RNA sequence: UUUUCAUUAAUCAAGAACGAAAGUCGGAGGUUCGAAGACGAUCAGAUACCGUCGUAGUUCCGACCAUAAACGAUGCCGACCGGCGAUGCGGCGGCGUUAUUCCCAUGACCCGCCGGGCAGCUUCCGGGAAACCAAAGUCUUUGGGUUCCGGGGGGAGUAUGGUUGC
């Protein structure tokens, strides 16, 4: 109270308040890369995803649409990118 | 004979505090009236609002005690308002005369047009308010008058403020509320900020800690 | 809440206009209705001829024949 | 501290102050404290920062050492847990202490015969003694408390921010004010330990 | 019933904290010397406080009665204010600290003290009162 | 929903003042408000604030100085003229010593003294003293 | 007397004024 | 405060709050005048100086007055920074 | 409440003052429009023949 | 929600949809309760309270009727202004208990966070005549937008006129 910097906040407190109600806005998703474990090729899938995507490699189902985030199928690995 | 009991009533025995000023300026406790008796004894006058007869229903029939308001000050920015219940309209008048010393506060003037000889007006538009009844001061030009109900018009010529424009709303007809009000307009004059007291202050030393060494044997 | 837009004069001038009438003074007064009532029709003074005189007592709390005449 | 190595805490202050429990802070934080706090932890505890506990104390310190009459410093205690602590302080700082019952309008009733104009105020728990920090309201006195997590910091100018509920803390926290302040004045050196030992400022429980 | 005065008990009790080492437990002594001690109006008063003086010096040797400045017990009182143990109860052999205290202190130089042991911490997350 | 920002804007900086907060947040951020900020730290009211701009509508952070008494808006947007100001600054200033109406006029936004000084009329949008 | 009750007493008479 | 001829027309000055720059009243019984003590640089001893805050009876109630003596010593360089 | 460099309100001051001077309730050192508002009814009734006529010692 | 349209909005004379209980028409059925009414008590009297019975009604289907202390006695939309612990729905992050044997992964708990709701406690933010209200605050330091609406108490929600309805 009385004393703080509107200007330069702590960066994990600008993440704990809400995305519209941020300094400047920012999504809370991201985009990641999905590594099919009976697959080479790589795809590219949205955090929080609405359709259940489909890898026309080997036509399997990758991640799943859910109230939030899209939950990944077992043995596919997630990786951050950017 | 006035024997203080307070460490600021020693001081001002002792001739160590020259003006009431010091003692606004530090914002102290005022709890004897030999002080401003010692100060402004020699410039103030007292005059007696009303007296207002109040009672309390008991078995045997009302009871009956006196309320008496009274205003005192010198005509050079000091101005009180003493308010005191008895059963004895004397001893009523005596005990308000003395919340009226105790309660006394300096008074901010100013100027209506371009700034030439004393101060002779409120500095800003003002407002005082106190259970219903607001009552606004307004600068007036030169040799105006008080524009005001006689109530004001005591404790703003008391506070020798010299031209005024006064506006009251809510229940005047409320001697002790519309008395009360217009009191608090005036006091709040300092209280008010204005571009000239805007100047970074420097802080003297306060009484008490200034003449330590005069407590310690007094 | 009152309206305060620029193009809202309209608006105003119709209700004070309207809201005028619940007031007493101003509804006794310019509705034509008070002075075909009022005995004199708008008039300080009125000229009579006399009826009788008769004695009407006062209010309850202190008792007297005030003297009076039908005119 | 004013960032001077003279004024700098040592390995034994820290371990003096740990080995009381100083650093153990209540269940609940009061908004105006969040500054003072390190860190929550799993079991519910707070702990607070002893670096700024220490800086607090050296400001509170600084304050008292300002007064010339060491008599015009007035201390307080409700509590019977630090009774014995400002009784103590009084002895060695010689300031004026009030311990146990503190009676209505002892700053502001002029008349009584226990009526006292002190120039300072260091409490024991805000939450226990409001009486003494509402009275110094009405008579312009600075207030010095030594704040626990959960605290009302009305009319507290220095808020020292300590754990209260350990015995042995508040007598720590007393005996390093008192320390402090004699140090500052000169009375004490900087080289030497000073003589009395903080089980002196404890409370001894029947 | 019957329950002494304000005047009896005043009376009494500043009795006790000027004259302890002259009167005892026996009734008729404190009587007799009650009257030599003060200037008393009437016998029925000075039996009555000679009763109540009996009754503290009673209770007296039992435990410390309240608002009576005796000056004996204050001795042994200020005796029990100024004791110290002779080895400090803040010198632990080793004290046994939670490791995020241990995080705040190296925080601020003094990562180096071995007199110190972090202990691990809780495993199950759970502290506030059952609600309801 | 919202309308006339700048009443959002000065109520925002009124609040916090009265509050005693050091700094004011004000969202969303227009050329109008800019220019009264401007005149306002001009005059030596609220000193330095910033324009964080993200690509929508800007926000202003205003550091506050204890000086403001009171920054109101007046809605709509009357009409004055230089016969009729005399009026307007003896109804809303609380003196004729200081305190200032911010009119929008060809010349730009600006002071009533300003406004006497260029001799131009123009449309009120608020006082501050 | 009660105001409904003097509601009511007046509907009577709106009745038999009508009729 | 002054008029055209030159002199100073007023009773007195008053004070203004260090932390909230509001003019303290004459009957602002709450507002507090704390003198903060200076050391010497080498021992760490009262030389005699001393700098001094004054506190109005509002920041005084909120009650952070605490937060303003803190930072007003941090920034008159009485409490170490950081 | 007009601006000092309004030729109405230099000719119409000028005028009231020269008036003021010439009656008798002024002197050409305070002949500013400033102090007219420092007048009172006293300055007024001494310019009264009666008064004149008493100040003079025709009258006793 | 790192989807789309790009100012499409706010509040509203006229004009509309719905609207407890009772009430009026036609059909169905009638267990309980029960206006009216019949008795038995109490009472100076009781046309009531108390008790036994009982018509219309209470219930369902299709037409009307448009009123309640229809209440939070508090219009709707938007901004700002103090803390605190719960709670309901969704989302986000994280030790450890348990069930689906086990690994994840879902439930049930547990500790935090974010948004929108039902509220509560505390506070000299500030108001108010006060009772009280985090809104009934940001009001003589008086202007965010807009609808309905009061002007001492009775007469009176009466009279008359219009219009809606069996």
């Amino acid at each position: 109270p009385l004393a703080k910097d509107l200007l330069h906040p702590s960066p994990e407190e600008e993440k704990r308040k809400h995305k519209k109600k941020r300094l400047v806005q920012s999504p809370n998703s991201y985009f990641m890369d999905v590594k099919c474990p009976g697959c080479y090729k790589i795809t590219t899938v949205f955090s929080h995803a609405q359709t259940v995507v489909l890898c026309v490699g080997c036509s399997t189902v990758l991640c799943q649409p859910t109230g939030g985030k899209a939950r990944l199928t077992e043995g596919c690995s997630f990786r951050r990118k950017q | 004979e006035w024997m203080p009991v307070t460490k600021l009533g020693r001081l001002v025995k002792d001739m160590k505090i020259k003006s009431l000023e010091e003692i606004y300026l530090f914002s102290l406790p005022i709890k004897e009236s030999e002080i401003i008796d010692f100060f402004l004894g020699a410039s103030l006058k007292d005059e007696v609002l009303k007296i207002m007869p109040v009672q309390k229903q008991t078995r045997a029939g009302q009871r009956t005690r006196f309320k008496a308001f009274v205003a005192i000050g010198d005509y050079n920015g000091h101005v009180g308002l003493g308010v005191k219940c008895s059963k004895e309209v004397a001893t009523a008048i005596r005990g308000a005369i003395i919340l009226a010393k105790l309660s006394i506060v300096p008074v901010r003037r100013g100027y209506w047009g371009n700034k030439i000889g004393k101060p002779h007006t409120v500095p800003c538009k003002v407002t005082g308010r106190c259970g219903s009844v607001l009552v606004r001061l307004i600068p007036a030009p030169r040799g105006t008058g008080i524009v005001s109900a006689p109530v004001p018009k005591k404790l703003l010529m008391m506070a020798g403020i010299d031209d005024c424009y006064t506006s009251a709303r809510g229940c005047t007809a409320t001697l002790g509320n519309f008395a009360k009000a217009t009191f608090d307009a005036i006091s709040k004059t300092y209280s008010y900020l204005t571009p000239d007291l805007w100047k970074e202050t420097v802080f003297t030393k306060s009484p008490y800690q200034e003449f330590t060494d005069h407590l310690v044997k007094t | 809440g009152k309206c305060r837009g620029l193009r809202t004069a309209r608006k105003l001038r119709s209700h004070r206009r309207d809201q005028k009438w619940h007031d007493k003074q101003y509804k006794k007064a310019h509705l034509g209705t008070a002075l075909k009532a009022n005995p004199f029709g708008g008039a300080s003074h009125a000229k009579g001829i006399v009826l009788e005189k008769v004695g009407v007592e006062a209010k309850q709390p202190n008792s007297a024949i005030r003297k009076c005449v039908r005119v | 501290s004013g960032a001077l190595d003279v004024l700098q805490m040592k390995e034994e202050d820290v371990l003096k102050f740990l080995a009381a429990g100083t650093h153990l802070g209540g269940t609940n934080l009061d908004f105006q404290m969040e500054q003072y706090i390190y860190k929550r932890k799993s079991d519910g505890i707070y702990i607070i920062n002893l670096k700024r506990t220490w800086e607090k104390l050296l400001l509170a310190a600084r304050a008292i050492v300002a007064i010339e009459n060491p008599a015009d410093v007035s201390v307080i205690s409700s509590r019977n847990t630090g009774q014995r602590a400002v009784l103590k302080f009084a002895a060695a700082t010689g300031a004026t202490p009030i311990a146990g019952r503190f009676t209505p309008g002892t700053f502001t009733n002029q008349i009584q015969a226990a009526f006292r104009e002190p120039r300072l105020l260091v409490v024991t728990d805000p939450r226990a003694d409001h009486q003494p920090l509402t009275e110094a309201s009405y008579v312009n006195l600075p207030t010095i408390a030594l704040c626990n997590t959960d605290s009302p910091l009305r009319y507290v100018d220095i808020a020292i921010p300590c754990n209260n509920k350990g015995a042995h803390s508040v007598g720590l926290m007393w005996w390093m004010l008192a320390r402090e302040v004699l140090r500052m004045r000169g009375t004490i050196s900087r080289e030497h330990p000073w003589e009395v030992m903080p089980d002196l400022y404890f409370y001894r429980d029947p | 019933g019957r329950v002494r005065t304000k005047t009896v008990k005043k009376a009494a009790r500043v009795i006790i904290e000027k004259y302890y080492t002259r009167l005892g437990n026996d009734f008729h002594t404190n009587k007799r010397v009650c009257e030599e001690i003060a200037i008393i109006p009437s016998k029925k008063l000075r039996n009555k406080i000679a009763g109540y003086v009996t009754h503290l010096m009673k209770r007296i040797q039992r435990g410390p009665v309240r608002g009576i400045s005796i000056k004996l017990q204050e001795e042994e009182r200020e005796r029990r204010d100024n004791y110290v143990p002779e080895v400090s109860a803040l010198d632990q052999e080793i004290i046994e600290v939670d490791p995020d205290t241990k995080e705040m202190l190296k925080l601020l130089d003094f990562g180096s003290l071995s007199n110190l042991q972090v202990t691990q911490p809780t495993v199950g997350m759970n502290f506030k009162t059952p609600r309801g | 929903v919202r309308m006339n920002v700048l009443a959002d804007a000065l109520k925002s900086i009124n609040n916090a003042e009265k509050r005693g907060k050091r700094q004011v947040l004000i969202r969303p951020c227009s050329k109008v408000i800019v220019r009264f900020l401007t005149v306002m730290m001009k005059h030596g009211y609220i000193g330095e604030f910033e324009i964080i701009d993200d690509h929508r509508a800007g926000k202003i952070v205003v550091n506050l100085t204890g000086r403001l008494n009171k920054c109101g808006v007046i809605s709509p947007r009357f009409d004055v003229q230089l016969k009729d100001l005399e009026k307007w600054q003896n109804n809303l200033l609380p003196s004729r010593q200081f305190g200032f109406i911010v009119l929008t006029t060809s010349a730009g936004i600006m002071d009533h003294e300003e406004a006497r000084r260029k001799h131009t009329g123009g449309k009120i949008l608020g006082f501050f003293f | 007397m009660r105001a409904k009750w003097r509601k009511k007493r007046m509907r009577r008479l709106k009745r038999k004024r009508r009729k | 405060m002054q008029n055209d001829a030159g002199e100073f027309v007023d009773l007195y000055v008053p004070r203004k709050c260090s932390a909230s720059n509001r003019i303290i009243g004459a009957k602002d019984h709450a507002s507090i005048q704390m003198n903060v003590a200076e050391v010497d640089k080498v021992t760490g001893r009262f030389n005699g100086q001393f700098k001094t805050y004054a506190i109005c009876g509002a920041i005084r109630r909120m009650g952070e007055s605490d937060d303003s003596i803190l930072r007003l010593a941090k920034a008159d360089g009485i409490v170490s920074k950081n | 409440t007009l601006d000092e460099k309004d030729p109405r309100r230099l000719f119409e001051g000028n005028a009231l003052l020269r008036r003021l001077v010439r009656i008798g309730v002024l002197d050409e050192g305070k002949m500013k429009l400033d102090y007219i508002l420092g007048l009172k009814i006293e300055d007024f009734l001494e310019r009264r023949l009666q008064t004149q006529v008493f100040k003079l010692g025709l009258a006793k």
